[PDB]
């Protein structure tokens, strides 16, 4: 009856020094019953990162839908989009169903490929931008996430610091959430590359 | 109210009170809770009066339009999925219909769908439909024959209609009977549950619980 | 009454052809010429500039080709701005089709609408065609790569081989005569330039005149690429070849 | 909102951008179907205005509609796609709300009624295009065949033929099939369409499409090379003279 | 040029007019109303050989006790006559009865002259007339047995007999000879017979015209082969005696 | 509840469907087969709803067999499935959603792969070795947790359904008359013809 | 040779309209009708052509309420249209208003129903003249209605074919028809002289005969067949 | 109300060419002389201010426009249609890219835009082509300055130099021996205020002249301060004083 958390699940965004991470559990439940371990929630569009926490259905249709306008995107601008801009994109299409909203939390992540410059920002539902350059939190235990950041959190960590960092406020986090859990991911992200650690948790 | 149809070897036995009620007040004992379709098909009324008594007279109309387009005549298969598409349409609007479309062609047998206003169609051998179904049930499941004699057939399907109009207070007035045949349906009479219950009561044995 | 200005586009002709159309295949003969080539190991797609001038900006400009997929590109002769409206429906049903069913469109499927809308106009809404003639190059898993060609009254074929615009008698009868089936893209590329250097309506054939595009496999089996060249990869190739 | 009347009368009771449809009609590359005792073959003309064409990916001349009857057409080539898909359509719908497939006759009258429309609709004009329809009914051994006209006309053919002379291959047909002896096996049905097709379209094995409808859904294209066997029969039976 | 809807000086709708000729090109369809019924024929006119005879359709039922004949371009007819068919089910679904034969006819009349490019009032929608024409047949218990024909001008008679198509001035003269208000059945179905045979183009045979009657015992039933065949051999008979 | 269970193993997919239908106090039918062929190789089960669920699969068949003839080709179970969840997502926010959840099991004769699908009313599709509509997983998730193995042949897979089966006759407060099953594997679709 | 009558919305240059002129012609081309009225009575005699000795008479009498009807010379599905949108008008006043519609009334319905068709693109006007009696508030009535929209009161008059025989005959005895009131068999008889002069050259049969009649004791009723051999 | 043309206005001649779209090239053969220039670090569009009646005031008379702080345009033919094209423009940059990416359109898209919008007028029911070319010059971050022409058929082609209207042949020959890619938008600017002279046929001055470029950000014209991250506009119409001041050279 709370759109929002029928299916659990959450996001947490952080930036670094010339890199950021984004990271996300793998469960995907209906409500107390865990029915997928492998329920992804990270995205991306070229080199720019999307993390869609909230309502299951939702997130894969939002996923669908900047798949297809970062395409035409592409095909028109002879560029890929930049975290800056796709981040426009998502407030404005999420702000075109104000009135019957897409229930999920976004969180964009990305290195700016001219400025080099780490971004992240995230949404609510309906499409208002939270741009800080710290952390951005999203889900089931968002609270959790936001006592976990705000205590680990360093300005400038190197990546494989950062990595440390995200994790374990991921990690900790989720495993405060009954909602929340069953596996996670941590992206690692440069204007280079970018690597893509599975987690070790428990599965309960 | 209890309607019941079922299919045996010697096509379809179609059997309904006629009580309707509104409150506690019995509006009528003489309801008509079979329509007609046409001379090849025979609907069951329960749920909504005039939803069932339209609808399936508009089933009706729509049936023969497909025999003067297609020349030839329409399955019940097809007859009923008629009925249940535009049901379908309607779905929480509030119609009230639970019904058995019943029909003998040479491609299909004797066929009978169940109809209702949920948007289900299922075609099955035996159905009971009502307040009294479930009485009607008890009567038709433990002697249910496929090999029944046409006699017998419908014999089972008036003692079925008694045995509900006896217990449910919403169901009695009289039976109505009809024999599908695949050259059509015949009508086997409208018999008052007053007169039926004594002459059954006495020649069967059966409701020993009663004085007469 | 205003029935008097209506040229009404989409009738029959009393030998039972549309005006418009055959009138439209007129227009296109007119446009620079453009040749689709398919190899075992890849399609060719080569197009010459109508115009230009010195002044012309060669990187920045597009004419000729265009992505729709990143499997499936398109030549074009005609009407530009007609083909953009085209091209622009085309993109967003590949991404239509994608969002539907999660694979990207079989060339053909999308080749199909795209004939069907130019159909439409020829049979309703009283509006002219588009003077515009295509030729599709693509991959897909069903059929792998293929070769397609449409026109203004939304009729579609498949090729080994074809020409569209101009001069296009001269140009089937050249790739006619060297088009071979065990052909390589290397063999292909070189055949399209040296019957583009044959049928051009001018005094030889330079880079900057010339729009080039390659669908290959590449390094990775199962990938395949859509190289757009750049006007020095086209003078490069024009070296390599028996010209410049 | 473009509704300017196109098709109209003229005063000798003639439609004239329906009769001009027939001549897109003629124009177009011949087809022919025959039906057999227990089948119906489908013959069809390659165009052989070029080569380099790629075999495998052109559209091929011959539908299947559903999985028991199939369509094919002369005439302009984006015109017969239209009416191909509103077929289609008409064959699965039919299916879901009469949970049966459709007889050939009704989706013949269904395709002629189509064209009929679209005769007698402001803003739009006829369909440059004839049809050619087959195949058995549901649970029926019997083989149908019936042709449709841009006018909306349609009937029923022992064999017959529309396009390019098709005239001329009438012709042969109405004197080369024995309505009390039809090709009484899928050979025999098989040749007399190339018979037919062969003296009009000159040599070309390459140049001829054949495909097969038998009861129950058995639908098959043939290979040329099976056509190939059947042109060369002939004409040593022929080259027997 | 000018409108799909416009006048003649004499006052004829042209479009109308013009396809009162293309009726005259079509097959030649034949009515006779006695008091034992109606009968309807036509003449089936196949263009080939290969032809099947069967499947040509010009006679065909409206309801249980109305007939309908065309000729003229018989694609035109199809939504006539569903028009018509739909007309007199949903009158027995509104009315428990069946639809006057006159009743019927004069919807499916409504129906012509509904055609234009935008004649401001609701919808003309049609780009032209239509091009064929019915003889209607059919029985009610008020009028009797009735004859009517439906001409692309929204305009209807009643006839005792008609004739329409090619040759229906031939045959039209042959029937206002022949015709008296005391025609068996079995004589109006030998009459139609005749007056076919003589403007067909072809011979006269089971498989090149065909026969239709309205009774109301049995209301609207159409003649196989070997049914009508029997009739051609009882009419060469009758013609063969001074 | 109706039940609807899924099971992927080795080369083939099994689907198990209850066989009750049940209207207010009465069991109206006790032979019912909640499943419609998409593809060849392609099966759907449906639970939900009482008018949504057949609407909602006819009108599924009816699509995936327009494709299939217009093509010349089987869609493949991925495709069929995305197109499905796509349907459902639309009606969640329609006037009135079809209230239908879906199972699809499909053998991808490309991939020769066995797949198997699950999306709910509201269009949450995922991918699952094993999955089950409704109360269905309550019971018996734990069993599948323990004895499923990826490489089981077909007749392991409907011994562990058994298993199943019966926890879900013993626990469950419903008689839902026993269950329908079904395989797809790449020689298409076969209904097994005793079970329980 | 002009190019001025393609449709109803060009005027020539001398500011006619030649459509409209035209399907004044279709009128003058339909069978005479004739009407004419008393104070207590007013009479429709028309004469319904057939087409052969095979067919019907065209009915040219149509009931528009039961104090008003019409008859029609020319194009007859256009009377259709014309008298059924009476039909509605006449109920309207009835339903909304519980009031008979006056015959004037209808009279401006039906002109402005037909100007429209004369002012407006891809129309064309209605190609039927119309007499309409009735028996209103004000007594007795007679309309004559042109597809131009022009409707003028009269005691009587007549259209169609060779109407200026009857026409010419009403306008001399129009001194005597008029003061026939509480008499109507009479003002029948007087309806069927006038129609008398237009027979060129046939008898007035039953078959061909119709009268209707409306007055202060009397409903619009429509008189055919046997019921009018009394007047012949 | 009652706009029955729904058919198309602009058709195929036998001989292949759309008449009204030759017909309107036409119409703007015989517009006043407008230019452009692509420089290093700018661009320069150029028109002539031709004065009907000397009552007429100068200013009045824009040919030049603002359509996006990054974005010019200029035109030769007739000019209500530009008036109008420039309307439909700076509504599309905001409708179709401002208010769905935050930021404004990269020059070529903005063009591809104004050329959907003039193409549709050669193919829509009941309307004529637009009788104007335009010039249209502006730097977006990624394809950095560019310099664009569309056509009233719908087609856009990018230019290092070009010229439209009355003197454009005279004007295009002189621009392609002054053109190296080397010149600072400077001496663009004086390539072009010569180019104008020999089209211009009388008097020669900064109030008959109309001048652009597009070049650097001018946080002098933005009107507000405190977010560094938003420079000015790189749009700037040059004054009369300004194009007198270096009308001596
Ligand atoms: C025999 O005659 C009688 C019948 C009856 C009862 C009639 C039974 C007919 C059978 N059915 C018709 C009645 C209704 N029915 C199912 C109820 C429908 C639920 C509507 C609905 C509402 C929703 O809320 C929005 C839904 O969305 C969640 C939804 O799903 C899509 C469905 C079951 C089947 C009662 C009687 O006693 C007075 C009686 O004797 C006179």
């Amino acid at each position: 009856s709370d759109p929002s958390s029928i299916n659990g699940g959450i996001v947490v965004a952080m930036t670094g020094k010339d890199c950021v991470a984004i990271a996300c559990d793998l469960r995907l439940g209906s409500q107390s019953l865990g029915v997928s371990n492998k329920f992804e929630k990270i995205f991306h569009y070229g080199h720019v990162f999307l993390g869609i926490t909230g309502l299951a259905t939702d997130v894969t249709t939002l996923n669908e839908m900047f798949r297809y306008k970062t395409n035409l995107y592409k095909l028109k601008e002879e560029r890929a989009i930049e975290p800056e801009t796709f981040t426009q994109l998502v407030s404005s299409s999420l702000y075109e169903r104000r009135f019957g909203p897409y229930f999920v939390g976004p969180v964009v992540a990305g290195i700016n490929s001219k400025s080099g410059k780490p971004f992240i920002a995230g949404f609510d539902l309906i499409g208002c931008i939270d741009e800080a350059k710290d952390f951005i939190v999203s889900g089931t235990a968002s609270d959790q996430l936001f006592g976990m950041c705000e205590s680990l959190y360093e300005p400038n960590l190197e990546p494989e610091d950062l990595f440390e960092t995200i994790s374990q406020a991921l990690l900790n986090a989720a495993d405060r959430d009954a909602l929340s859990g069953w596996g996670a991911v941590v992206y690692i992200i440069k204007k280079d590359e970018v690597v893509k650690r599975y987690l070790k948790m428990r599965q309960d | 109210t209890t309607t019941l149809a079922f299919r045996f070897q010697g096509g379809i036995i179609v059997a309904v009170d006629s009580r309707a009620t509104a409150g506690n007040w019995v509006a009528s004992q003489t309801v008509k809770r079979v329509i007609e379709i046409n001379p090849f098909l025979l609907g069951t009324m329960a749920g909504g009066a005039a939803d069932c008594q339209f609808w399936e007279t508009w089933l009706g109309s729509q049936c023969r339009l497909h025999e003067l387009r297609e020349k030839e005549r329409i399955s019940v298969a097809a007859a009923s999925k008629i009925l249940s598409n535009l049901v379908y349409q309607y779905k929480g609007a509030g119609l009230s219909m639970g019904t058995m479309i019943c029909g003998y062609t040479r491609k299909e047998g004797p066929t009978i769908y169940y109809v209702d206003s949920d948007g289900t169609r299922l075609k099955g051998d035996i159905f009971c439909v009502g307040s009294g179904q479930t009485f009607a049930y008890g009567v038709l499941d433990s002697n249910y024959k496929w090999d029944l004699s046409v006699e017998d057939a419908l014999y089972l399907g008036k003692r079925s209609i008694l045995a509900a109009a006896h217990r449910d207070a919403y169901s009695g007035g009289s039976v109505n009977l009809y024999h599908v045949t695949e050259d059509g349906w015949i009508y086997h009479g409208n018999h008052d549950v007053g007169e039926l219950f004594w002459k059954v009561k006495e020649e069967e044995g059966s409701f020993n619980n009663v004085i007469g | 009454g205003s029935r008097r200005y209506d040229s009404r586009t989409t009738i029959f002709s009393p030998e039972g052809r549309l005006y418009q159309v055959e009138y439209a295949l007129e227009s296109i003969s007119h446009a620079g010429t453009a040749i689709g080539i398919m190899a075992s190991d890849g399609i060719v797609l080569a197009a010459e500039r109508k115009v230009t001038s010195t002044l012309l900006e060669q990187d920045t400009s597009t004419e000729k080709l265009y992505k729709l997929n990143d499997k499936i590109a398109v030549a074009v002769a005609g009407l530009t701005a007609d083909a953009e409206i085209l091209i622009n429906t085309a993109r967003i049903h590949a991404q239509n089709y994608l969002k539907t069913y999660n694979e990207d469109i079989p060339v053909e499927i999308l080749v199909r609408r795209l004939s069907d809308i130019k159909q439409g106009y020829t049979q309703h809404g009283g509006l002219r065609p588009f003077g515009v003639s295509f030729i599709y190059a693509g991959y897909d898993d069903r059929y792998g790569y293929q070769l397609y060609t449409s026109n203004p009254s939304g009729n579609y074929t498949g090729w080994k081989a074809i020409s569209v615009g101009a001069n296009t008698s001269a140009a089937q009868t050249l790739l006619q005569m060297d088009y071979k089936d065990d052909m390589k893209v290397d063999d292909a590329i070189e055949l399209a330039l040296k019957t583009l250097s044959k049928t051009t309506d001018s005094s030889a054939l330079t880079y900057d005149r010339l729009e080039f595009a390659t669908i290959r496999k590449g390094a990775n089996d199962g990938e395949v690429y859509q190289k757009i060249f750049k006007p020095q990869e086209i003078k490069d190739i024009l070296v390599k070849t028996g010209i410049t | 909102g473009y509704d300017r009347a196109l098709s109209i009368f003229s005063p000798d009771g003639h439609i004239f951008q329906v009769e001009y449809a027939l001549e897109a009609v003629k124009r177009g590359t011949c087809a022919v179907g025959v039906k057999g005792k227990n089948c119906v073959v489908l013959g069809c003309e390659r165009r052989s205005t070029l080569k380099l064409q790629d075999t495998r990916i052109t559209p091929s001349k011959v539908s299947k509609i559903d999985s028991h009857v199939v369509l094919s057409f002369s005439g302009l080539n984006a015109d017969s796609r239209i009416l191909i898909e509103k077929a289609r359509v008409e064959a699965q719908s039919h299916r879901l709300t009469l949970e049966d497939p459709v007889t050939v006759e009704y989706l013949t009258r269904y395709v002629a009624g189509v064209q009929q429309r679209y005769t007698q609709s402001g803003g739009v004009r006829p369909f440059g295009v004839s049809t050619l329809i087959a195949g058995f009914d549901p649970r029926d051994d019997e083989p149908k065949l019936y042709q449709t006209e841009p006018s909306g006309i349609y009937s029923s053919w022992s064999a017959q033929t529309i396009g390019r002379n098709s005239k001329t291959v009438r012709e042969f047909l109405e004197k080369n099939y024995d309505r009390k002896e039809p090709p009484a096996t899928v050979e025999e049905c098989v040749k007399l369409t190339v018979r037919s097709l062969l003296e009009v379209v000159q040599t070309g094995a390459k140049n001829i499409e054949i495909t097969v409808v038998k009861p129950d859904s058995d639908i098959v294209a043939l290979s040329s090379e099976e056509i190939n066997q059947y042109v060369t029969q002939i004409e040593q039976e022929k080259q027997e003279q | 040029d000018r409108g799909v809807s416009t006048f003649s000086p004499e006052g004829r709708l042209f479009q109308v007019e013009y396809s009162l000729e293309a009726i005259k090109l079509g097959s030649t369809a034949i009515g006779i109303a006695t008091k034992e019924g109606v009968v309807l024929g036509v003449e089936k006119r196949a263009t080939s050989p290969l032809l099947e005879s069967d499947s040509i359709e010009k006679i065909v039922e409206i309801d249980r006790h109305i007939g309908c004949a065309m000729s003229g371009l018989t694609a035109d007819a199809r939504s006539m006559i569903e028009h018509a068919r739909t007309a007199a089910v949903t009158h027995n679904l509104y009315y428990d009865e069946d639809i006057n034969v006159e009743s019927l006819t004069q919807s499916v009349c409504d129906l012509a002259l509904r055609f234009g490019e935008g004649a401001s009032g609701e919808e003309r929608l049609m780009s032209r007339p239509f091009g064929v024409a019915l003889l209607i047949a059919g029985h009610d218990a008020d009028d009797g047995y009735q004859l009517f024909h439906a001409e692309p001008s929204g305009t209807f008679y009643r006839y005792n007999a008609k004739a329409i198509g090619s040759g229906s001035e031939g045959a039209q003269a042959e029937l206002l000879n022949e015709w008296h208000s005391s025609l068996t059945l079995k004589e109006a179905e030998l009459l139609v017979l005749k007056i076919l045979k003589q403007v067909m183009e072809e011979k006269l045979d089971e498989n090149n015209a065909q026969l239709s009657c309205i009774t109301k015992q049995d209301g609207f039933k159409i003649y196989d082969n070997e049914k009508t065949a029997e009739l051609i051999k009882e009419l060469k008979e009758k013609e063969a005696a001074e | 509840m109706d039940i609807i269970l899924g099971i992927r193993v080795q080369d083939s997919v099994i689907l198990a469907s209850s066989k009750a239908v049940t209207r207010g106090i009465s069991v109206l039918k006790d032979s019912d087969d909640k499943t419609r062929q998409l593809s060849p190789h392609t099966l759907m089960s449906f639970a939900g709803e009482a008018g949504d669920t057949v609407q909602f699969a006819e009108y599924i068949q009816a699509n995936i067999q327009l494709y299939s003839i217009r093509e010349d080709y089987e869609l493949s179970p991925q495709a069929v499935s995305s197109f499905v969840r796509q349907e459902l997502a639309k009606s969640i926010r329609s006037r009135r959603p079809y209230q239908v959840n879906v199972l699809i099991g499909g053998y991808d004769k490309k991939k020769n792969k066995p797949e198997l699908y699950q999306i709910d009313y509201l269009g949450t599709k995922v991918e699952l070795p094993y999955g089950a509509h409704g109360y269905s997983g309550f019971y018996t998730f734990s069993l599948l947790d323990h004895h499923y193995r990826p490489d089981m042949t077909t007749e392991e897979g409907l011994d562990l359904l058994k298993l199943c089966v019966q926890e879900l006759e013993k626990r469950m407060p419903m008689d839902f008359k026993g269950v329908i099953v079904k395989i797809v594997d790449k020689d298409g679709i076969r209904q097994v013809d005793d079970f329980q | 040779r002009n190019n001025y009558d393609g449709d109803t919305v060009t005027f020539s240059p001398t500011g006619r309209l030649f459509q409209v002129e035209y399907a004044l012609e279709a009128i003058k081309q339909g069978s005479v009708t004739v009407g004419l009225r008393s104070n207590t009575h007013a009479v429709l005699v028309a004469l319904k052509r057939n087409a052969d000795e095979l067919s019907s008479y065209q009915k040219k009498i149509i009931k528009c309420d039961e104090h008003m009807g019409l008859s029609l010379a020319g194009l007859a599905p256009d009377a259709r249209v014309l008298s059924n949108y009476l039909r509605q008008q006449c109920n309207y006043s009835s339903l909304v208003f519980n009031r008979k519609l006056a015959v004037e009334r209808a009279g401006h319905l039906l002109c402005d129903k037909a100007q429209k068709n004369t002012q407006s693109y891809g129309g064309r006007p209605y190609g039927v003249g119309l007499l309409i009696i009735g028996y209103d508030k004000s007594g007795a009535h007679l309309l004559e209605f042109q597809p131009s929209g022009n409707v003028t009161e009269l005691y009587g008059t007549a259209i169609g074919a060779r109407s200026q025989g009857a026409k010419t005959y009403l306008e001399r005895t129009l001194d005597t028809f008029i003061k026939i009131d509480g008499n109507p068999d009479e003002l029948i008889k007087a309806g069927v002289e006038a129609i008398s002069q237009s027979l060129r050259d046939e008898s007035l049969t039953v078959d061909n005969l119709s009268i209707a009649i409306v007055g202060k004791d009397t409903p619009f009723t429509i008189y055919d067949g046997e019921a009018v051999a009394k007047y012949i | 109300m009652t706009d029955r043309y729904s058919f198309s206005l602009t058709t195929f001649s036998p001989s292949g060419k759309l008449g009204q779209i030759d017909y309107a090239l036409t119409a703007v053969k015989q517009g006043v002389t407008s230019l452009g220039i692509k420089a290093t670090n700018g661009v320069v569009i150029a028109t002539e201010k031709k004065s009907s009646s000397p009552l007429a005031m100068s200013e009045t008379l824009s040919k030049v426009s603002l359509l996006t702080p990054d974005i010019g345009a200029v035109y030769s033919g007739m000019g209500p249609d530009y008036r109008v094209l420039v309307d439909k423009s700076r509504k599309v940059a905001h409708t179709s890219y401002k208010r769905i990416y935050g930021e404004y359109p990269p020059t070529k898209l903005l063009v591809s835009e104004v050329a959907k919008i003039m193409q549709e007028a050669t193919q829509s029911g009941g309307v004529r082509p637009f009788g104007v070319s335009l010039l249209i010059a502006g730097h977006d971050e990624f394809n950095g300055f560019s310099l664009y022409q569309v056509d009233p058929s719908g087609s856009y082609f990018p230019w290092k130099a070009t010229a439209i209207g009355k003197g454009s042949v005279a004007a295009k020959t002189f621009l392609e021996k002054r053109w190296n890619d080397e010149l600072e938008l400077e001496d663009a600017i004086h390539i072009a205020l010569l180019t104008l002279k020999e089209s211009v046929e009388g008097e020669f001055n900064g109030d008959t002249i109309e001048l652009a470029i597009i070049g650097d950000e001018n946080p002098d014209l933005l009107g507000y301060t405190g977010i560094p991250t938003d420079k000015g506009p790189r749009f700037r119409k040059l004054t009369s004083q300004e194009i007198n001041d270096r009308l001596e050279a």
